[PDB]
RNA sequence: UGCGAAAGCAGUUGAAGACAAGUGCUUGUCGUUCGUUAUAAAUGGCCUCG
């Protein structure tokens, strides 16, 4: 499993140990474990072979607002 | 001989004062 | 241990955001409507509709065309009617979009 | 001017000076060299100074009349002082003069007053040496470290439809 | 070992053993490409747009891919949001009007109605 | 050294812009015939599927304004 | 020169043009060392006579 | 070469006092010194031990004729300056200051000496001219 | 910090209390104290009267 900035792997044969800027969502919408965030941003992720993984990543002038340094 | 000893010493003294397009990497799981 | 081929020879560049418009008028007293959406105007003709619920997840994309851009967006929300989206493409034209298709 | 305001510093037309300022305290061109020194001809001597051949330098000063040597030393100091980038070539002239006419220079009532410009000039180059070595060492390490360290495949749909 | 990317009616395909852009495809239509699906064998590439759907056969010659546009009228007049390969020959296409059907290179598939 | 006779014998035996301009002609949708100029008619689908092309003079003006020298976008 | 050197080490690595500027800079300072070296020889020589 | 490199590697692990002698081996060459420091000095402790040993010797006799140890010091710092200052041992800092003090004096030695080197040059050359 | 020349020669950078954060324990802080000679970083730059 992977998102724009993260990749994860889960094994479905093992159960896990039990131990602000978004809507509060008070209203209804209608009416074994590997996690990595090292690679980002990700365009596409998939295997080439059993042991080969493809990670595809993304690699204008600006108004000058100087950052004072002393 | 003392010239090069001294000049050699000077260099030592001043000395002591002082992304790829494609990368191949192996993940760990 | 698996081999990672970190590839960056593929370059996909988004278009500049040109316009922004919400589908509902702000009402502090009332709760957030289920149908609230945000329209994103792009310089390459793409209109992206996003949902502010559940962090931000993107619902549906209207694909743009060659030599076509977006300069203005407005929503129409009349009670009992489907949400209607209108856009301006930098020409003597007003376009109404079928959100269904 | 506002009286609260403090007067600013202005150098104006003041004369700057340094504490070392002790003014008030075949193939040879020898004959030209003796000629220009006597007559203070800058153009004539500059041509003589243009020789970069060491063997010429020795032979010319070898035959130069010892009294004329002293004035030559004074003049090289001045020409060095105006243009320091010519330091390298002109030390050679000062060197060969010093060894050959050294015996004469010993039998002179005063040297520092008449050779003050050289001493001041030569002193300045020495004051640079300790700093440049520091620069070289820093400049040494970095290079030391860094010395060690579509149309062919194009498929156009329009042309394909055309043919 | 082919990596295929499509952006603004231009499809570029790369092979990695280290990567070489074996071929690139340029399309007429001003409409941007909605989706591209490649057959498991890789010989058949389907390029989909809302206006039309076009299928192109890819054949390797001298570390390069030769492109031929297989002609099928139904796909050309077919809008496609999503397209996928059942096998090297059969595909499933969902039309912009939500019509799911199978084409062998249309066999419509019944869909449950959704309550309003 | 003298050459091998095989070397001497075998030697003796052995001894886009137009395309681009073509596109523009295909791109050209109007040509002048004598006093006439005839115009090609575009397909109905091309208009219906996508909105009409932007006119440039209206838009290119905005872009230069945002990228003015006095701004010093640099 | 030192400050830029201490400030742009890593940049010098990926920039070949800057490296050559240092190389010729190495040679000239070495000459400037060499020019100075005689000057201390000569000035001491002058001291002998006096 | 390889044998001495392995011997020096073993002694560094063994905390042997013979480290100086291994560094003093005449078989060492400048390309080999680069290869050893880059390839074999992978632990901070080994870097500290070599620096402490070499610095102590130079501090004791900064004017030793043998250029090998100075070569070791100069290459040790250029290639491992980042690792050297990373060392937080107080004794290592103290050893540095001692090495600075001895070498600092040597820099003061040079400018008068260079004059004397010149001052003899004409005496030799002047003597040669008289012979001729 | 002491001495001295400017070069340098010697010697230091401890303990307690309180607060915050993370998880009784760990880390960091102090418009708190006792004792010893003892990086920064809120986009934030200087008027006008010819």
């Amino acid at each position: 499993f992977w998102g724009a900035t993260w990749i994860s792997r889960i094994d479905f044969d093992v159960d896990f140990p039990i131990n602000g800027l978004t809507i509060t969502d008070e209203s209804n919408f209608m009416n074994h474990f590997f996690f990595t965030d090292k690679y980002k941003p990700l365009l596409f992720v998939d295997l080439i072979s059993s042991n080969e993984l493809a990670i595809i990543e993304r690699n204008q002038k600006a108004f000058i607002q100087p950052k004072l340094v002393f | 001989k003392q010239v090069e000893i001294a000049e050699r010493n000077t260099e030592l003294w001043n000395l002591i004062d002082t992304l790829p397009t494609y990368t191949m990497e192996y993940l760990d799981i | 241990r698996m081999i990672v081929h970190r590839c960056r020879f593929v370059d996909f560049t988004p278009a500049t955001i040109t316009s922004l418009a919400f589908s509902h008028k702000s009402n502090i007293n009332k709760l957030t409507p289920s149908d609230l959406r945000l329209a994103i105007g792009r310089s390459n003709g793409n209109i992206e509709i996003w949902n502010p619920r559940n962090n931000w997840f993107q619902e549906m994309v209207i694909e743009g065309g060659k030599d076509r851009s977006i300069e203005g967006l407005c929503w129409s929300n009349v009670n009992g009617e489907s949400l209607r989206l209108f856009s301006i493409g930098g020409s003597t034209v007003v376009t109404e979009w079928d959100l269904a298709t | 001017k506002d009286l609260a305001s403090a007067t600013n510093y202005v150098e104006g037309n003041a004369r700057v000076t340094s504490g070392d300022n002790f003014k008030h305290v075949t193939g040879t061109v020898t004959v030209i060299l003796s000629q220009a020194l006597q007559s203070n001809d800058h153009s004539l001597l500059e041509t003589v100074l243009n020789n970069r051949d060491e063997r010429v330098i020795r032979d010319t000063i070898f035959r130069l009349k010892p009294a004329l040597a002293v004035i030559l030393l004074e003049r090289l100091a001045e020409r060095i002082a105006r243009q320091t980038h010519r330091q390298g070539p002109l030390n050679v002239w000062v060197k060969w003069c010093l060894i050959i006419h050294g015996g004469y220079l010993v039998s002179i009532p005063n040297l520092m007053s008449t050779l003050s410009s050289l001493h001041s000039t030569l002193k300045r180059r020495s004051d640079l040496l300790p700093r440049l070595l520091a620069l070289d060492a820093r400049l040494d390490c970095t290079i030391n470290k860094f010395k060690t360290l579509e149309d062919d495949v194009e498929y156009n749909e329009e042309l394909d439809d055309a043919g | 070992r082919l990596v295929v990317s499509w952006s603004e009616s231009t499809v570029k395909i790369w092979t990695m053993g280290n990567y070489k852009l074996v071929c690139k495809l340029t399309l007429k239509d001003d409409q941007n490409i909605s989706t591209c699906s490649l057959s498991p064998d890789g010989q058949v590439l389907v390029v989909g747009r809302p206006s039309t759907t076009k299928v192109f056969h890819l054949q390797p010659v001298g570390n390069k891919l030769k492109v031929t546009k297989l002609d099928n009228d139904l796909l050309l007049r077919t809008s496609t949001k999503l397209v996928k390969f059942i096998d090297n020959s059969k595909i499933v296409i969902c039309s912009c009007e939500d019509d799911v059907f199978i084409v062998d290179l249309p066999q419509e598939v019944e869909l449950l109605e959704v309550t309003s | 050294a003298e050459l091998p006779e095989e070397l001497l014998k075998n030697i003796d035996q052995k001894d886009k812009t137009k395309k681009r301009k073509t596109l523009k002609n295909l791109r050209k949708d109007s040509v002048k015939r004598g006093k006439f100029r005839v115009q090609l008619l575009s397909t109905t689908q091309d208009s219906k599927t996508l909105p009409p092309k932007k006119e440039s003079s209206i838009i290119r003006s905005k872009d230069r304004w945002l990228n003015r020298k006095a701004l010093n976008k640099g | 020169v030192a400050v830029v050197l201490e400030l742009y080490g890593n940049t010098l690595e990926s920039s070949p043009v800057l490296q050559e500027l240092m190389i010729d800079l190495k040679t000239k300072v070495r000459h400037e060392i060499h020019k100075s070296k005689e000057a201390q020889r000569i000035e001491g020589m002058l001291q002998l006579l006096t | 070469q390889v044998e001495i490199a392995n011997i020096l590697s073993s002694h560094l692990e063994a905390n042997s006092t013979e480290i100086l002698d291994d560094l003093m081996s005449g078989s060492w060459t400048e390309p080999e010194i680069k290869k050893f420091i880059l390839t074999k000095i992978n632990t901070v402790d080994h870097l500290s031990k070599i620096f402490l040993t070499i610095s102590k010797s130079i501090t004791q006799n900064p004017w030793n004729e043998e250029n090998l140890l100075p070569l070791w010091l100069k290459w040790l710092l250029t290639l491992k300056s980042g690792e050297l200052n990373s060392i937080k041992d107080k004794h290592t800092k103290k050893n540095c200051k001692h090495l600075k003090s001895a070498l600092r004096s040597s820099e003061e030695i040079l400018p008068v000496l260079l004059g004397i080197q010149g001052r003899l040059e004409m005496l030799r050359r002047q003597a040669k001219l008289r012979e001729d």
